[PDB]
């Protein structure tokens, strides 16, 4: 039931599912009740997976780091991240991206990474 | 309610042409300090001396005025929620590129209302029949 | 065209103007809906006027929980 | 009746009065009764009343007064980097009196917990605030909005999509009132 | 043997007419003749479709000319199965379902479920709470009279006193907003205590309220206490004897008016009634009269009350301090491991209150509310029944309205405080 | 008959046969469901679980249509029957599509044809465009292109459209329907006057809108239905006159038909329905039809094929008009002696009031 | 009697003679007011098709052979009755009585094994 892009794209700043129990907008804004409807008008919010990985890696050189989202109180609970593997930690609760500075040469060597590094 | 002397001395403050262009939404005559604007383009005044619950008021941008067209951190101001205007309110600094560009309002009797549907897929996926060959 | 349009708006100036409620005031929506005539809000500036019965009446308002046993008396009003 | 015990002093009332014994004059007796006094000064009350202010407002180009409490329409939250407050914990699902959340989760495509179906159901919802008081991340909030009554009941049926498009445009209100009122939490 | 005994039915089982004694007649004081003529009544529906004085209120009456003969209210038409739905929540789940019974007085409501949970957990609240509970107990009680009183006088013609009050009544709901997020259904009063505490400068709001209803009680009492329209609608309408207003289950005004001096207040007292000063308005001819002129001194007692909360009001806690009971702190939820699994488990399991059972009660605005909870252990409750006043009250209005005048039924519907919410449930 | 219906085009649907809150699998267009006939089909449909497309043209006029299913089961749209976008955006996702558009008088913006030859053949073409499976066009009895009478001849036409367009096109004759907001029974029983210039000497077989409406649904449920036609009739023959005796034996009032000759009452006819704006019941077409009379086919489907006994209209009279019937103790039949003889057990004034 | 029209006060049965002489009355009273039901709510029915489920109503429970259980089921007639011919009953409880007016028809169970199964269990 839709041909312009707000009724295509899962979110304006990603075309695809991100989850597998997602149901395509394709799909979801299709049949009869999608008829006759402004689809720019539908409530269409920026996918959070593609702006949490835009969040550049916070670097540190201790081996375990606090995390409570950075509102104090307004944030979530306190939880304590291990970067001794040679990757991007990422906080459970916020998906910020912390790593050691201990392996950036190797995390720099990659071609690839999930979190900007820079 | 107005009385003489409130109503007259305003008319002077704003002269007839505003006078009776409030008189055709607001139906009373009210005159304050401009608090600012919004970005739908409705403008937010203030007077202290007012009774209460009426000392703030908008003057709404569009003719077929309707509650729901005010921006948000303003509609915390109007309704006393809080005291700073959104002009000088920090949090409404922040910069959310997510965040809706153009106003929203209410979009209900129109179009642009909103359609709910399911945001998940099948709990069973049924068998793809494939008849084997002979 | 232009002359239908203008009985139009008058017709519906007065369907506004004069807007009647018959306030089946069932529980509890009935106390917010009763602070409408009040003078913080006073309905009747803007042309509302609350009817006991539904023959003088405009618009039904179901204000409160509809049991199963008073569904019969709200389909009649 | 009475406690148990002597009779409390002076409970007894005195025995009646006959018109006899009334301590009152009759040219003032007859003088309320064809003069009607008593209501003379009620009406003199509603004079009183008619010259003082009105409490009136003009709505809806003036509002009434709400607090940082005030428990309206429902949003979802984001992180100042804006990924979703929610992580599907079901707290708000469990609490909810009238079972008008309904919820589903996996693993994202990078492995965070997050909701994949979000509806609270908005003729269900008794507006109480008891979600948004079990939220241990501040992702489920009530906005200070009432003004969003609708043309169909299908328009109140709210989906994730609903409801983190409410909370991108109320967000400054609803860090606002979480700023005001959180030391109270 | 029952329930096989009564297979066969042996031994009936003794009725109340097997114990009727003849009374002492020494000092008992109690052809085409057209006196033989039968006389045929008329029965009239009532409610709640055609307009009644208030509420989904059916009243089927037979009437003999003007006269009512039997008076037979029909009730369940807001019965939305509160008690059945309690037992499939939680303590926290079910107390929101207390906020809707009588929906003028939901702070009162709620209280008297808090403390029957509260006598069940068997925890002391801090005074905090019972002094914040205690001044928002009189403040709703003046929510309620104003609602009460004043729809009773719109009831009987008087429209302007009921324009005043409900700006009053406007000031008092921004009270119960400022502390809750609601106008009505606040949620606030908790087992435990209440919610959360109250704004850093909501008591001298309350304060500068109090000075000034004094003179709104007084210019209502100018309307109505000695207009002589307003006294001959109310004098001798309604009467209840002392003796019956008992054995009808009557309680607060309607059975104050009767001269019975009883407040549940005074009789047990509760959160902070014990360490505030106040009096008991009480009638003596158990009439309409009687019951408007108690309920307008109950406003300035009311008042008197709400001052010496003011006054008194403690520094401390307003939730009981276990976390076990109480939601802890959003700062010690977020911060300490104790905390958090106590804040997880209240809001997906809840608290587990210790089996028994326990029937409290309280001065409701419109008399005595009660609450018997049956506890088995867990964390939803057996069994949760609710004694409305209203219910009582209604279920007398045939004894109070037999012989009397149709036109005298609006005036004593209107001295019950019948709020349909409660009658149902 | 079972949790699998296979449509036209193949499609399974597995149906959980219930109440409101069931399956029905249906997708379902209904024209003219905003009239006196398109209540029971969408009632029918609806409250099994299906999804019934209303498109509409006054919105205050379907309000009573929504009532009908569950939540997101009736949908409306806004539609012109000379907007074809609006025709076929109502049609595309549609398995069945129900035609019950239809007028008895010409109007200013519609002539008969207009509503009905170019009526079905704009929604038969959206029909064919899209594979709708089961096309279900309603008509009229004596349909008959070949008829002098514009409504028997524009009926005709628009079937043969239909049929061309749209071979599986399924017809259904009903003969004029009574029941509930009928124009048949209540028309009778309401003006005080009827202009009409054949002295009700028409005769027809009326059958109850209940039936043709369970008809309809029927037709849907079976595939052996497409590409036939349906004459749907009631039992018995009547004459305007023997109905109208009926009405008259049911609320106790005396009819008074006018009886203007046709050459007269013909041209006034013409006159009242062009200068009033409502169906005043009267037309020249109108007048014209009351001289035919309702000739059966015998080449065509009846309610037999359907599994239905239509039921006769004099079994419905007293249900349908006993709220027309005065009730005021001024008409009760003169009291018995058995009742004169109990009137003297009772004061009859209250003498103490 | 007393407290409204059709008020039976609720009594246990002495003996069994006395059960059936109540069944009887009960019974009585119910197909006597089966013309007056009729038109009091309108009903699409003759008396005749009234009176049957009556009798029917009666039968499911002819087989009952303990007294206590009887009471009930009087008490439950008396209270039916008294909400019948006071008229407390609306039309949508009386006509719900009347188990072919649902759309679904009457036959609301399978006639045998195999219809059941081709439908899917009903
Ligand atoms: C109708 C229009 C209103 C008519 C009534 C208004 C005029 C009322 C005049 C005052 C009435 C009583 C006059 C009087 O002399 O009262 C004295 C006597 C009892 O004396 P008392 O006042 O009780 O002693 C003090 C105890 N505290 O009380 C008595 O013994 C009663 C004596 C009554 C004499 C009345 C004479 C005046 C009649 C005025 C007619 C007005 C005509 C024009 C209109
Ligand atoms: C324009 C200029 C100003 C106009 C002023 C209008 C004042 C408001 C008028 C409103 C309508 C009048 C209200 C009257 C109320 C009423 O009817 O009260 C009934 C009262 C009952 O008294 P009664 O039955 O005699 O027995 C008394 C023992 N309990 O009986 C009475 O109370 C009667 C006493 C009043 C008599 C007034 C008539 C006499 C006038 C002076 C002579
Ligand atoms: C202020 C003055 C406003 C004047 C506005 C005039 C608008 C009326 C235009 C009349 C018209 O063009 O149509 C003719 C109409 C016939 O009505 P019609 O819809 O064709 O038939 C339906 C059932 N007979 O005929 C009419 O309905 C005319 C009714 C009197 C005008
Ligand atoms: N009723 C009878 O006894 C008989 C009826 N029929 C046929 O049965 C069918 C249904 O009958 P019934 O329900 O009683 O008829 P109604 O007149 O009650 O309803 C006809 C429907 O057609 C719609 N309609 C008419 N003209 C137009 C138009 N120009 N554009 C769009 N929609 C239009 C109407 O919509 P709106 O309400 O907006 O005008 C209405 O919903 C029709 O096809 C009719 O011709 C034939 C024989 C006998
Ligand atoms: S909204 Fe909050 S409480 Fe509900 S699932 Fe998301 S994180 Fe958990
Ligand atoms: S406000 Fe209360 S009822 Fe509504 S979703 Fe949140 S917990 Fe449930
Ligand atoms: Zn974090």
């Amino acid at each position: 039931t839709g041909r312009p892009a707000s009724a295509v794209m899962q979110a304006p700043n990603r075309a695809e599912v991100w989850s597998r129990s997602q149901r395509p907008r394709s799909e979801a804004m299709a049949g009869p009740r999608f008829e006759q409807t402004d689809f720019d008008a539908q409530p269409r919010p920026w996918a959070a997976i593609e702006l949490i990985h835009k969040q550049p890696v916070r670097w540190t050189h201790d081996r375990i780091v606090a995390c409570d989202g950075g509102g104090g109180p307004h944030g979530h609970p306190k939880i304590y991240i291990n970067t001794d593997k040679p990757e991007i930690a990422t906080c459970n609760y916020c998906g910020l991206p912390f790593a050691n500075e201990h392996h950036r040469k190797y995390l720099e060597s990659l071609p690839q990474t999930s979190y900007p590094l820079n | 309610m107005s009385y003489p002397t409130r109503t007259l001395a305003n008319l002077r403050k704003i002269g007839l042409k505003e006078y009776f262009r409030q008189l055709l939404y607001i139906g009373d005559t009210k005159y304050g300090e401009l608090v600012g604007v919004d970005k739908f383009g409705n403008k937010f005044y203030e007077n202290k001396e007012e009774l209460p619950l009426r000392t703030r008021w908008v003057d709404y941008a569009k003719h077929d005025y309707d509650a729901a067209h005010i921006e948000p951190m303003w509609h915390a101001w109007i309704s006393y929620q809080v005291d700073t205007p959104p002009t000088r309110e920090p949090l409404t600094q922040i910069e959310r590129p997510w965040a809706p560009k153009e106003h929203v309002p209410n979009r209900s009797f129109t179009r642009g209302a909103y359609k709910p549907y399911n945001t998940t897929q099948p709990k069973i996926q049924s068998w793809e029949p494939k008849a084997a060959p002979r | 065209q232009y002359a239908l349009t203008t009985l139009d708006i008058i017709t519906n100036w007065a369907r506004q103007g004069s807007f009647w409620p018959m306030t089946f005031g069932l529980a509890c929506c009935a106390v917010e809906m009763m602070h409408l005539s009040t003078p913080r809000y006073d309905q009747d500036r803007l042309g509302i006027i609350f009817r006991a019965s539904p023959r003088q009446s405009d618009v039904m308002i179901v204000a409160g929980t509809l049991t199963n046993k008073m569904a019969p008396a709200l389909r009649q009003v | 009746a009475t406690p148990a015990g002597p009779p409390p002093k002076n409970f007894r009332l005195p025995p009646p009065k006959n018109w006899d014994e009334e301590s009152e004059s009759t040219i003032d007796k007859v003088g309320k009764y064809f003069l009607m006094t008593e209501m003379l000064r009620g009406m003199y009350v509603l004079l009183e009343q008619f010259f003082r202010p009105p409490y009136t407002i003009y709505y809806p180009f003036e509002k009434g007064p709400i607090s940082p409490r005030f428990r309206g329409e429902h949003a979802l939250r984001r992180y100042p980097s804006g990924e979703e407050r929610c992580i599907a914990c079901k707290l708000c699902e469990a609490v909810c009196p009238a079972q008008a959340i309904t919820i589903e989760a996996e693993e994202r495509a990078d492995g965070s917990r997050r909701t994949t179906r979000y509806d609270i159901d908005m003729t269900k919802c008794i507006y109480c605030g008891f979600c948004q008081e079990s939220c241990p991340v501040d992702a489920i909030v009530e906005s200070p909005n009432a003004e969003y009554a609708t043309e169909t009941r299908e328009e109140l049926l709210y989906n994730k999509e609903k409801l983190l498009a409410n909370g991108d445009k109320w967000e400054p209100e609803l860090a606002a009132a979480i700023r005001a009122d959180a030391p109270y939490r | 043997a029952e329930p096989q005994d009564g297979f066969q039915g042996t031994r009936l089982i003794p009725t109340g007419a097997d114990f009727q004694s003849p009374p002492d007649p020494f000092i008992d004081e109690g052809e085409d003749s057209v006196e033989g003529r039968k006389v045929r009544h008329y029965t009239v529906n009532f409610g709640p479709q055609h307009p009644a004085a208030h509420g989904v209120l059916r009243l089927i009456l037979e009437l003999n000319g003007e006269e009512i003969v039997r008076a037979d209210p029909h009730v369940g038409l807001l019965h939305r199965g509160t008690e059945k739905l309690c037992e499939y929540k939680t303590y926290m789940q079910a107390l929101p379902y207390f906020d809707r019974l009588d929906y003028v007085s939901m702070m009162t409501n709620e209280q008297v479920f808090s403390l029957a949970v509260e006598k069940l957990l068997n925890i002391e609240i801090p005074p905090r709470a019972k002094f914040i509970r205690t001044m928002f107990g009189e403040i709703t009680r003046i929510l309620n009279h104003l609602m009460s009183v004043l729809s009773h006088a719109m009831d009987v013609g008087a429209l302007t006193p009921f324009l005043w009050g409900f700006e009053e009544r406007e000031k008092l709901m921004e009270f119960y907003e400022r502390v809750s997020g609601a106008r009505l259904h606040a949620a606030y009063v908790r087992p435990g205590g209440v919610h959360q505490d109250i704004p850093v400068g909501l008591l001298d709001d309350i304060y500068q309220w109090a000075t000034q209803f004094g003179d709104r009680i007084d210019e209502t009492e100018e309307m109505l206490t000695d207009n002589r329209i307003w006294i001959n609608r109310l004098k001798g309408v309604g009467v209840v004897s002392a003796a019956d207003a008992l054995n009808l289950s009557f309680t607060g005004v309607m059975l104050r008016g009767s001269g019975v001096p009883w407040d549940v207040r005074k009789s047990s007292p509760y959160d902070a009634y014990d360490q505030v000063e106040f009096d008991v308005p009480v009638g003596i001819n158990g009439d309409c009269y009687d019951r408007y002129l108690c309920r307008m001194e109950e406003f300035r007692q009311s008042l008197r009350i709400i001052h010496q909360c003011l006054n008194k009001m403690p520094a401390g806690p307003v939730r009981y301090e276990d976390y076990k009971i109480t939601p802890p702190p959003r700062a010690a939820m977020k911060e300490n491991m104790e905390a958090l699994i106590h804040h997880f488990l209240l809001f997906t399991k809840g608290y587990a209150v210790p089996p028994g059972d326990t029937y409290t009660a309280i001065e409701a605005p419109k008399g005595e509310m009660g609450v018997y909870v049956v506890s088995d252990g867990s964390e939803r409750p057996y069994r949760v029944h609710i004694r409305a006043p209203g219910f009582a009250h209604l279920s007398g209005f045939d004894h109070i309205t037999r012989g009397h005048l149709l036109a005298d039924a609006v005036a004593v519907i209107g001295t019950m405080d019948l709020v349909f919410g409660e009658v149902d449930r | 008959i079972s949790d699998i219906h296979i449509t036209r085009t193949g499609k399974p649907l597995i149906r959980i046969q219930g109440g409101r809150s069931s399956l029905g699998e249906h997708t379902a267009t209904v024209f003219g469901a905003t009239g006196q006939l398109g209540r029971y089909i969408v009632n029918r449909l609806a409250r099994q679980g299906c999804t019934v497309i209303v498109p509409y043209r006054e919105e205050m006029a379907k309000r009573h249509l929504k009532v009908s299913g569950d939540l997101g089961r009736v949908i409306f749209m806004e539609f012109d029957l000379r907007n074809t976008q609006s025709i076929e955006e109502s049609v595309r996702h549609s398995d069945v599509v129900y035609n019950l558009i239809g007028r008895d008088y010409p109007t200013k913006n519609f002539s008969l044809a207009d509503v009905h030859i170019e009526g079905t053949e704009r929604i038969v073409e959206a029909v064919a465009k899209y594979d709708v499976d089961r096309f279900i066009q309603v008509s009229t009895y004596n349909a008959n292109p070949d008829s002098t009478c514009e409504f028997f001849r524009t009926k005709g036409i628009a079937e043969k459209v239909a049929r061309h367009v749209f071979p599986e096109t399924t017809i259904v004759r009903p003969a004029p329907m009574f029941g509930f907001e009928d124009r048949l029974l209540l028309k009778l029983a309401s003006v005080t006057n009827l202009f009409t210039s054949n002295h009700m000497r028409e005769k027809f077989w009326p059958v109850h809108v209940n039936e043709v409406g369970e008809a309809l649904e029927r037709m849907l449920y079976d595939d052996s239905t497409a590409g036939q036609t349906f004459e749907l009739y009631g039992p018995r023959q009547y004459s305007m006159a023997q109905i109208a005796e009926l009405v008259d034996r049911e609320i106790y009032k005396k009819r008074r038909h006018i009886n203007l000759p046709k050459p007269i009452l013909q041209p006034l006819a013409e006159l009242i329905n062009r200068v009033l704006w409502w169906d005043t019941g009267l037309s020249r077409d109108q007048v014209e039809r009351e001289f035919h009379d309702q000739v059966i086919d015998p080449t065509a489907k009846t309610f037999k094929d359907l599994g239905m006994e239509p039921t006769d209209i004099s079994k419905w009279t007293y249900h349908y008009l006993l709220p027309y019937r005065p009730s005021t103790y001024y008409d009760l039949p003169p009291s018995t002696e058995k009742e004169m003889r109990e009137e003297r057990k009772y004061l009859h004034v209250l003498d103490d009031q | 009697v007393q407290p409204t029209k059709f008020a039976v006060t609720v009594r246990q049965s002495r003996n069994w003679a006395d059960a059936k002489q109540r069944v009887i009355a009960a019974y009585r009273a119910w197909i006597r007011a089966a013309p007056e039901i009729q038109t009091m709510y309108s009903i699409p029915f003759p008396v005749s098709h009234i009176r049957t489920r009556i009798r029917q109503e009666f039968e499911r429970h002819r087989y009952v052979n303990k007294l206590n259980v009887v009471d009930v089921l009087l008490q439950q007639s008396n209270a039916d009755f008294q909400e019948t011919m006071n008229f407390w009953r609306q039309q949508s409880h009386v006509m719900a009585f009347f188990k072919e007016e649902h759309f679904r028809g009457e036959k609301r169970l399978p006639s045998n094994f195999i219809t059941g199964f081709l439908e899917g269990r009903n």
